RNA sequence: CCGGGCACUCUAACGGGACUGCCCGCGAAAGCGGGAGGAAGGAGGGGACGACGUCUGGUCAGCAUGGCCCUUACGGCCUGGGCGACACACGUGCUACAAUGCCCACUACAAAGCGAUGCCACCCGGCAACGGGGAGCUAAUCGCAAAAAGGUGGGCCCAGUUCGGAUUGGGGUCUGCAACCCGACCCCAUGAAGCCGGAAUCGCUAGUAAUCGCGGAUCAGCCAUGCCGCGGUGAAUACG
């Protein structure tokens, strides 16, 4: 049970600099403050770090986690 | 009873509609 | 009478007696009772083997049910929980997924209490 | 812990607003903000002058600020002057173009707000404040008033520990509303700390 | 409150939803009463001073 | 038709109004229906009394707007010559809807 | 000819009118026992009747509003009983030491504040 | 009571029979405040018991209830250490109060599903001497001649 | 609905009315017991109101304020995150463990409030949340609106169930710049514990307890089962 419902919004910080980064072929690291945006699927291959609110943590993007968000492998809590 | 979401005291309870509470 | 992937109920009202197929409530029940042309209100015993094989067309091969189902939510937790998920963290842990408090009445996701010191 | 403000309850009966009209869901907020504004210039001003009340009428973007004033010289001024500055000063916050009104109001130690900055004044200067205590519920008891009484808060003539002060005089019931009592608080603020005066005046039955 | 945190007076708040009522006389910070703008504190010490008209003892 | 919508926070000051009003086209005009009250909104605010708690100590005020109507029938000229502007109440609220 | 009874029963009126007839009672376009069906005490609202010997000396149509059924079946029973006085002044040497002219004045208390409902108070449990 | 007596209400009387011990009878079946529902189950009850036996329901809620009220019971007091069971006799009103409540105690602890039945049946029984009401107001008063010992306890 | 009319219920402003005044009794008096008359009585019921002071009670984290520390810094803006963390422990509650019950149609009766882009009759689409269209009400006239328990009818048949709805998988609407952390809501499916609760402990003396729904403030939305009001039905018991 998630929504968005029509025009599924991604942030246009990270979409118009990875829909540049694409085109001159796969880039490094990347920086990233904004995990309110959706994934999309040209995302895949990348290495996305995202804030925890602390650091800054690497990401592995697959084309199974394309309909989820930025953010759910940031984990901000850390107990145990 | 009352938390039953999807009978009909459920949805007076918690005020809303569907399919087993329609408005009318 | 046997409807479903392995599934007899008996003795009972047909709609009621469909609830206990698994991915069959009571809305699937009186959907299946609606289109199928069936008493709802009739026993399971005076089921007629066409009505019964009608009912066996319906169920049977219009949604994903007993094997296939179970299958089908445990695959789609093992699909969230090999991606980093934090869903699937919380799958992992045995926790609320939610979006509940763990402070205080966590027993269901948790299990029995195990109460240390303090 | 006891005992809620009375001029509060006395609201209904035997007092009244100090503001005295109408509005609705769109215009009330502001209006009391634009009443806040003038009662707050009038207190930055006015306070050595002398006033007690301001009582503001609005009938249609009619304005009719009331002062009463214990000395209307100062409010006047010599040949009308000072009622032309902050009475355009007074038009120059809100562009409702108000006119200002002025009142007498007699004996200065029989209004409770204005006994209240007359002690305050005296526990500024560091007066005893026992003796301005008695010496102003005398100054009400000498001119009808049948009963008054008079509050003072702690750090009194500077002390460490913080006390309460006394002498009340005649019968001030501020239990029953039935008889016009009146009401006023000061702040005065010293060296030491700060003074609240609670100035209580009790007059006529009905 | 602050004084800083009264910002929302020049409303601009780069989006609509940020706008709290903010009691205009204590600068409330969490309990705000629409209608008058003020807040339970300052509607209270307000309503006792006897400026809101219309505002009486409840009782019944 | 004319409807006079009379709106206050006080119930004596609209009484006076309206009576005024009435008394002013009665010596002009007809049977005149007259003051007929209205229900009075109540707006009810319940403040917790001390900052900092003591939650269960909370007291409340109440406004409440009075509205009354008059319903003048017939009215020509000499209803109106002591209608333009000839009253005293403040807090009263005056409208004409037609 | 007419006989008029109004009577009031916790925020219920039950206007009652009474004529000579038959002993058939309406209610708002219904017979008082199709609108009071299955209802154990509508028989005290032609209770006040039994007294003065009626239901075949009488006859009414009463117009009842407001609260609930059980008030409109008392509001009922005291309409009657004023209509009754009315009619005959010395029935009341009869109503009276039954009680039938009395307003019962039990009105649902206000609900007060630090409490549930008016009287109940929120339970503590370690003081 | 520390001041007054604290005067007994007087309930209304009953409708159907006029008399005042169903009324308070009913008002004992009654839960939650429904007092129709309560009246409904008491007079279905009145039927079935009138009609499974021949007799006037009347005279059979009279004779049950009489058979139910006890005679004697027993009373803690503190003296010298623990207190004691010390057995006494019993008010009228608190006879009528306890018969009423062990009668609805006994029909609801009975096997029958509608509950105007286990009432009617409850009644029944205790109209005859035997039943659940009774042997709970016979296990009071097997409390007194017991704990008789005490009878200089008496206060 | 209309013509029309205020008698009625009503709305809301002023009044009348209760005072132990009448009688019996007891008493030195206040007063007490009983009775009539009365809508009502011995304070008719409910509020608002909380004494001299107490506990060095509570908050300078509402405000105002006396002193001591901060100054590319505690001040200041913004993004993200946090106040939502969990192997546990209590407090306050909500929903329940069912047959005086659940669900399904059908039907009747409240009071108090709220609403100018705000409440939204009505038609259409959609299983639905909701969307499109659109009338009216500056609201005793319009709308929220359906009150719910109740009534008759029906099915269930003592069974972890046509009890109970937690948990979880999927699909979708909505407010909003934006629902991963962390929203409400709808639909399909999953259908957990729980079959009256150990020691102990709580509320309430009359429309009260118990139960049933309704509204409100704050608020774009809402984690409100809270809080503050409203009426429906309506007890048990007080020897002491
Ligand atoms: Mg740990
Ligand atoms: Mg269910
Ligand atoms: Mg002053
Ligand atoms: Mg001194
Ligand atoms: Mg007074
Ligand atoms: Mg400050
Ligand atoms: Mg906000
Ligand atoms: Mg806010
Ligand atoms: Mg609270
Ligand atoms: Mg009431
Ligand atoms: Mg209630
Ligand atoms: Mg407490
Ligand atoms: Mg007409
Ligand atoms: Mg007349
Ligand atoms: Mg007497
Ligand atoms: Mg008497
Ligand atoms: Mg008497
Ligand atoms: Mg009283
Ligand atoms: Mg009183
Ligand atoms: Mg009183
Ligand atoms: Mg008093
Ligand atoms: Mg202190
Ligand atoms: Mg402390
Ligand atoms: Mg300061
Ligand atoms: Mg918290
Ligand atoms: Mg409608
Ligand atoms: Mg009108
Ligand atoms: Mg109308
Ligand atoms: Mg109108
Ligand atoms: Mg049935
Ligand atoms: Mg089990
Ligand atoms: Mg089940
Ligand atoms: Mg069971
Ligand atoms: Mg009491
Ligand atoms: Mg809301
Ligand atoms: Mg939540
Ligand atoms: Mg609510
Ligand atoms: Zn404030």
């Amino acid at each position: 049970p998630r929504s968005l419902k029509k025009g599924v919004f991604v942030d246009d910080h990270l979409l118009e600099k990875v829909l540049e980064l694409n085109a001159k072929g796969e880039k490094r690291l990347i920086k990233t403050w904004s995990r309110r945006s959706t994934i999309v699927p040209e995302m895949v291959g990348h290495t996305i770090a995202v804030y925890n609110g602390k650091q800054h943590v690497p990401v592995y993007i697959t084309e199974n986690m394309v309909g989820h968000k930025l953010g759910e492998f940031a984990p901000t809590r850390t107990y145990r | 009873g009352k938390g039953d979401r999807r009978t009909r005291r459920g949805k007076i309870w918690r005020g809303t509609y569907g399919k087993y509470r329609p408005r009318k | 009478a046997r409807i479903a992937g392995v599934e007899i109920p008996r003795n009972k009202r047909v709609d009621v007696a469909l609830t206990y197929i698994y991915g069959i409530g009571k809305a699937r029940a009186k959907e299946a009772l609606e289109k199928t042309g069936i008493n709802p209100a009739t026993r399971v015993k005076d089921l007629t083997e066409a009505e019964v094989v009608r009912l066996r067309e319906y169920v049977e091969n219009t949604w994903k049910l007993e094997g296939e189902l179970r299958a089908e939510v445990a695959a789609n937790i093992k699909r969230l929980m090999d991606i980093g998920c934090y869903r699937g963290l919380r799958h992992r842990r045995g926790l609320p997924v939610r979006g509940q408090r763990t402070r205080t009445n966590a027993r269901t996701r948790k299990g029995p209490r195990k109460t240390v010191a303090g | 812990g006891n005992k809620i403000h009375p001029i509060g309850f006395r609201l209904g009966i035997t007092r009244d607003w100090e503001s005295r009209w109408y509005a609705g869901k769109k215009q009330y907020r502001h209006l009391l903000l634009e009443d806040q504004r003038i009662r707050g210039l009038l207190e930055k001003e006015l306070y050595s002058a002398g006033l007690a009340r301001v009582d503001i009428e609005r009938a249609a973007d009619n304005v009719a600020v009331t002062v009463h004033v214990a000395k209307p010289g100062v409010v006047i001024g010599r040949g009308g002057e000072r009622i032309r500055v902050l009475r355009e000063e007074l038009a120059k916050l809100t562009g409702k173009n108000v006119a200002l009104n002025v009142q007498e109001v007699q004996n200065p130690n029989l209004s409770a707000p204005l006994v209240a900055q007359r002690v305050a004044e005296q526990i500024e200067r560091r007066f005893a404040v026992r003796r301005a205590i008695k010496q102003a519920v005398q100054r009400v008891m000498e001119s009808g008033a049948k009963g008054a009484k008079v509050i003072v808060s702690g750090r009194i003539g500077g002390a460490e520990q913080a006390r309460t002060e006394w002498a009340a005089q005649g019968r001030v019931p501020l239990h029953t509303l039935r008889a016009n009592i009146d009401y006023g608080f000061a702040l005065a603020r010293t060296t030491y700390g700060v003074l609240g005066v609670k100035a209580y005046i009790f007059l006529g039955e009905v | 409150a602050r004084k800083a945190l009264i910002e929302k007076a020049k409303r601009t708040p780069k989006f609509k939803v940020r706008a709290y009522t903010r009691c205009v006389r204590c600068g409330r910070a969490r309990s705000v009463y629409r209608f008058f703008g003020l807040c339970r504190i300052c509607l209270r010490e307000l309503a006792h001073k006897g400026q809101l008209p219309g505002v009486r003892k409840a009782s019944w | 038709k004319i409807r006079i919508k009379l709106r206050g926070f006080d119930h004596k000051t609209l009484d006076a109004s309206a009576q005024k009003i009435v008394e002013a086209a009665r010596r002009s005009g007809a049977q005149v229906s007259g003051p007929i009250p209205l229900p009075t909104r109540v707006r009810r605010f319940t403040v917790i009394r001390g900052p900092f708690k003591h939650k269960d100590s909370r007291e409340h005020f109440e406004l409440r707007t009075h509205n009354r109507l008059v319903d003048i029938i017939n009215p020509n000229r000499k209803t109106i010559e002591q209608l333009m502007t000839l009253d005293l109440p403040t807090g009263v609220e005056i409208e004409i809807k037609t | 000819e007419q006989y008029y009874g109004t009577g009031r029963r916790k925020e219920a009126v039950a206007r009652v009118f009474l004529r000579p007839g038959n002993g058939k009672v309406t209610v708002n376009g219904q017979d008082f026992n199709e609108y009071f069906q299955g209802l154990v005490r509508a028989v005290a609202a032609l209770e006040p009747l039994r007294a003065v010997d009626a239901l075949g000396h009488f006859d009414a149509y009463i117009t009842v509003r407001g609260g609930g059924k059980s008030g409109q079946i008392d509001a009922i029973k005291l309409g009657i009983a004023r209509a009754l006085v009315q009619y005959n002044p010395d029935y009341r040497a009869k109503l009276k030491p039954l009680g039938f002219l009395t307003r019962d004045a039990r009105v649902v208390e206000r609900k007060k504040y630090g409490k549930h409902k008016a009287r109940r108070a929120p339970q503590y449990s370690k003081r | 009571a520390r001041r007054r007596r604290a005067e007994v209400r007087q309930l209304q009387p009953d409708l159907v029979y006029g008399d005042v011990l169903v009324t308070a009878f009913i008002n004992k079946i009654m839960r939650d405040g429904k007092k129709n529902l309560a009246a409904r189950i008491f007079y279905d009850a009145c039927k079935i018991i009138q009609e499974k036996t021949g007799q006037e329901p009347l005279k059979v809620f009279k004779q049950a209830v009489e058979n139910v009220k006890p005679r004697m019971e027993v009373r803690s007091r503190r003296v010298g250490g623990a207190n004691y069971q010390v057995p006494m006799e019993v008010s009228p009103r608190r006879q009528q109060s306890l018969a009423l409540r062990w009668l609805v105690q006994a029909a609801n602890q009975r096997p029958e599903r509608r509950a105007a039945v286990r009432i009617a049946h409850e009644l029944m029984d205790a109209a005859e001497g035997k039943g659940g009401a009774v042997k709970k107001k016979e296990d009071v008063e097997r409390m007194a001649e017991a704990n008789r010992a005490y009878a200089h306890y008496r206060w």
